[PDB]
RNA sequence: CGCGACCUCAGAUCAGACGUGGCGACCCGCUGAAUUUAAGCAUAUUAGUCAGCGGAGGAAAAGAAACUAACCAGGAUUCCCUCAGUAACGGCGAGUGAACAGGGAAGAGCCCAGCGCCGAAUCCCCGCCCCGCGGGGCGCGGGACAUGUGGCGUACGGAAGA
RNA sequence: GCCCCCGGCGCGCGCCCGGGUCUUCCCGGAGUCGGGUUGCUUGGGAAUGCAGCCCAAAGCGGGUGGUAAACUCCAUCUAAG
């Protein structure tokens, strides 16, 4: 009892569950380059927005810290990721201590 | 091995280790002249992924441009038109500063052929580039049939017809719904065929 | 300017069009350029067919045209890999290759493998040196014609269904409906909220 | 060879003017544990390679009669560099004024000491 | 003091090559008005056009997807028929105005950095010979380029190694 | 029929391990993308593209999917050579 519209939309067919494309394997974290960034983090340091944000992360407010990052980098999607990325910095500060 | 580390250290260009190295090199270049020869590229990774193979035939001209938009050259701002075209102090010049840096070099040395260019500093007013140049007559490049192509004279003055990577990002070419303004070749060949009338034999 | 009853006409002739008008009086000449371009292409080659790369079979992507079928551009790498032959081997055979094309449908996928099994059955090739690997004997004087016309296999041949006759049965003329479109169309629009209204019914507690 | 522990002593030139080519080395040999030395003369590394500058030399396969020469040095090279990596991490050089203005403040000490005497 | 190395540099009627200028119909990159029309006139329209400026070729430009799609899915560009005077724009006025489909012409696809492996296995010039004429090239010795990284296998359709 | 030139078979140079499956590891382009704004342009409208200025990236990442903004599920591509 097929249906052109509805929740089971269109012609019922056979899938082809097969191997993905290679280009999807693009931004994978790749244990060679894990080493490079976490060697060069201990070389360089941080940026002046990041360091004050880590002073803001401790005592000020979580929500002010994200509104700071979202004011310094582009989107709310990146402000989440940058706040998560620097939280694991701060966790390795005071719990590898 | 290390060209990943140069890439990653030059990546984060706001940290202390690099903000010294950027700020001194911004002082370093400003006391030199307008066009001269850096003997070897000061970002040896970044030249190399644009086409620099460290042998004879390839020159680097470190080149300097001034920041800011363009002021229209009408005298005293008297532009003599409708009240749209009083745009004296705020016009911003549909090319990038990098394309201007490619123009000044390649027409200064007309023997040479521009390949690409990259960023090496800006502090308040100036903006400093490097330009990689190909000598289309030396035997290191007229042999080696990877890079024979740049001799064939349709690639004469590639920067001033807007054809390097700085030039493609000027014209705005791509694919799809974001680039309908230039539907064949260029936006002028877009206008030519999208406003040619087809007056036919049998119409 | 306008007058008694007539349609509002907005032509685009304010722009000075007479400078930019392409005139087609060069239309018979290019047509004779191009027969004599294809025929110049005909007697260069050899035994190999003009329009010689074989095309795949592709359904047309819309809701409007997906009930017909079309010679695409290239056989899928994974289609062509089921036939077992390597990539740049295959272009020398005279098969078109396209890396961009997926295969979601094994009814589509196997239909092209049948087409490649057809073409490799069809193929009479010639060697450089007659060591006899994948080569042809003295074969019908280059198989009766050197060149094919509009694809090697007539790629359209759009397949038709008969389903010739049947008795109508009980419970199909008893149950089927217009309304099972309307019930299902309204089922789809309300799947989001009926999930949520019952979810907050049991979240209330 | 440093990333795969394949060399045993690393010799770094003084004067490679794109300094980017350096500042990842002494942390990398720190994390790997291969001892390194900062040495003077990029041409002086070139003279043992027949080239103008050489920037880096890694002693990889030692001879028979030379391992005893090597550990006699790698003791001395860990003694300065590798053991004091927490000290080398915080050397903030510079901030030295000119001797004209330094002699100005030293004379300013004398009269300010004349306030104190 | 004195030498030697390298780097930044400059000098030359140095050895040998190269660019300049022209025509500008068609192409490419920037710059850019106004008359006109709205029954007036500013936004709009004229038009991203004429004029200005720079570059090239027998074609140029474009090009092997950070695409279209929204379902039985297609599959680089360029060009033509249609989509269309249509979605959209606009003192929502005057007007302006695309694209994906679909059918044709034509159809050709590839490389490099990075990643490491190969002892720089690569390259230019000079010297001396080889070679047959019409002229330009392949086999030997020195001087450079070159580790701030030439070359061979390598490209995201995966690839490499055993 | 006369002269001149060019493209279709054959003595010597220069070069040569390809195909499948399994195990192992390898796998990427930055003052750039994006965000702010300001001009100009486009049919592109809660900003199509370009450009200046400032702010400035990531890796299960990034851009897109046509009304701004989150929470998603999925489709699809691999940018700054
Ligand atoms: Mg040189
Ligand atoms: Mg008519
Ligand atoms: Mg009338
Ligand atoms: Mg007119
Ligand atoms: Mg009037
Ligand atoms: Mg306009
Ligand atoms: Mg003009
Ligand atoms: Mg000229
Ligand atoms: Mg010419
Ligand atoms: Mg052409
Ligand atoms: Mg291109
Ligand atoms: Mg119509
Ligand atoms: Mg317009
Ligand atoms: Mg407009
Ligand atoms: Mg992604
Ligand atoms: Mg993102
Ligand atoms: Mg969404
Ligand atoms: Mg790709």
């Amino acid at each position: 009892y097929p249906m052109a519209v509805g929740l089971n939309k269109g012609h019922k067919v056979t899938k082809n569950v097969s191997k993905p494309r290679h280009s999807r394997r693009r931004g994978r974290l790749t244990k060679h380059t894990k080493f490079v960034r976490d060697m060069i983090r201990e070389v360089c340091g941080f940026a002046p927005y990041e360091r004050r944000a880590m002073e803001l992360l401790k005592v000020s407010k979580d929500k002010r810290a994200l509104k700071f990052i979202k004011k310094r980098v582009g989107t709310h999607i990146r402000a989440k990721r940058k706040r998560e990325e620097l939280s694991n910095v701060l966790a390795a500060m005071r719990k590898a201590a | 091995g290390a060209y990943k580390y140069i890439q990653e250290l030059w990546r984060k260009k706001q940290s202390d280790v690099m903000r010294f190295l950027l700020r001194v090199r911004c002082w370093q270049y400003r006391q030199l002249s307008a066009l001269h020869r850096a003997p070897r590229p000061t970002r040896p990774d970044k030249a190399r992924r644009l086409g620099y193979k460290a042998k004879q035939g390839y020159v680097i001209y470190r080149i300097r441009v001034r920041r800011g938009g363009r002021k229209r050259p009408v005298p005293k701002g008297a532009t003599y038109g409708k009240p749209v075209h009083h745009g004296v102090n705020q016009l911003k010049f549909a090319r990038s500063l990098q394309s201007v840096a490619e123009e000044r070099a390649g027409r200064h040395c007309g023997a040479l052929r521009v390949l690409n260019s990259y960023w090496v500093g800006e502090d308040s007013t100036y903006k400093f580039f490097e330009v990689i140049l190909i000598d289309p007559f030396h035997k290191a490049i007229r042999r080696n049939p990877d890079t024979q192509w740049i001799t064939k004279p349709v690639h004469k003055h590639r920067e001033m017809r807007g054809l390097t990577s700085a030039g493609r990002k000027s014209r705005g070419l791509g694919k799809g719904h974001k680039f309908h303004h230039t539907i064949g070749g260029s936006r002028r060949a877009a206008w030519r065929r999208r406003n040619t009338l087809q007056l036919h034999r049998y119409r | 300017a306008p007058s008694r009853n007539g349609m509002v006409l907005k032509p685009h002739f304010h722009k000075d069009w007479q400078r930019r008008v392409a005139t087609w009086f060069n239309q018979p000449a290019r047509k004779i350029r191009r027969r004599k371009a294809r025929q110049a292409k005909a007697r260069r080659i050899a035994p190999r067919p003009a329009s010689g790369p074989i095309r795949p079979i592709v359904r047309c992507p819309t809701v409007r045209y997906h009930t017909k079928v079309r010679a695409g551009r290239g056989f899928s790498l994974e289609e062509l890999r089921v036939a077992g032959i390597h990539k740049k081997v295959a272009r020398t055979i005279g098969i078109s290759v396209d890396p961009r094309r997926r295969n979601k449908s094994t009814e589509s996928l196997q239909a092209n493998v049948q087409r490649l099994k057809e073409y490799r059955s069809k193929l009479i090739l010639f060697p450089r040196k007659p060591s006899a690997p994948k080569k042809g004997d003295s074969s019908a004087e280059e198989l009766k014609l050197a060149t094919q016309l509009t694809g090697p296999v007539m790629p359209v041949r759009n397949v038709y269904k008969k389903e010739k006759a049947r008795v109508i049965t009980e419970e199909e003329k008893n149950f089927k409906a217009f309304a099972s479109l309307r019930m299902a169309r309204a089922n789809a629009r309300l799947f989001g909220i009926r999930a949520k209204r019952a979810k907050e019914a049991a979240e209330q507690d | 060879l440093v990333e795969n522990k394949k060399a045993q002593l690393v010799v770094i030139a003084h004067d490679v003017d794109p300094i980017e080519l350096v500042v990842f080395l002494p942390a990398l040999c720190r994390k790997m544990g291969v001892p390194y030395c900062i040495i003077k003369g990029k041409a002086r590394l070139g003279r043992l390679v027949h080239r103008k500058t050489c920037t880096t030399v890694a002693f990889t396969q030692v001879n028979s009669e030379d391992k005893g020469a090597l550990a006699k040095l790698v003791e001395a090279i860990r003694t300065n560099y590798n053991d004091r990596y927490d000290e080398i991490r915080r050397h903030w050089g510079g901030n030295v004024l000119g001797p004209k203005s330094v002699a100005r403040i030293a004379k300013l000490e004398k009269a300010k000491a004349k306030e104190l005497a």
